[PDB]
């Protein structure tokens, strides 16, 4: 029958914000004592990260960035690229 | 002189010179620990090491 208790609501959402009500508003991270006073971003890796834990990126545009290395090995090297000219003195 | 190994990232050379004693045991002169594939040393005396 009856459907009572609607209880609006307008008033209660405002209270966190209204800029909130269009947008999500973008998360920001924490910040580390340890790494200085530098901000971590959240869409940008400069240092050139380890192939474990960090999972497989993604890149959208530009942005000069690091990696995660997958391996590193250190030999000797060959004398000579290439071709018949191999002098060494 | 010698030759880089296949180690995995960092390499460090660790010399030790021992010097045979007259009654046939071993001295210790000088150690080091480098990164440079040549070494030079300079004023060695005695014999055998």
């Amino acid at each position: 029958g009856m459907t009572g208790i609607l209880f609006s609501l307008g008033a209660s959402m405002v209270l966190g914000g209204v800029a909130q009500m269009l947008a999500p508003k973008a998360r920001t991270p924490r910040i580390q004592t340890t790494d200085n006073g530098k901000q971590n971003t959240y869409f940008s890796s400069l240092d050139n990260m380890v192939a474990q834990g960090n999972v497989l990126p993604v890149l959208y545009g530009e942005m000069r960035v690091g990696s995660r290395v997958v391996s590193q090995e250190i030999s000797t090297a060959d004398e000579g690229d290439g071709g018949q000219v191999v002098v060494i003195g | 002189r010698w030759d880089t190994p296949k180690v995995v990232k960092g390499v460090s050379f660790l010399l030790r010179l021992t010097v045979t004693a007259d009654d046939g045991s071993e001295r210790l002169v000088s150690t080091a620990r480098t990164t440079e594939t040549t070494y030079r040393f300079t004023q060695l005396a005695l014999g055998n090491y």
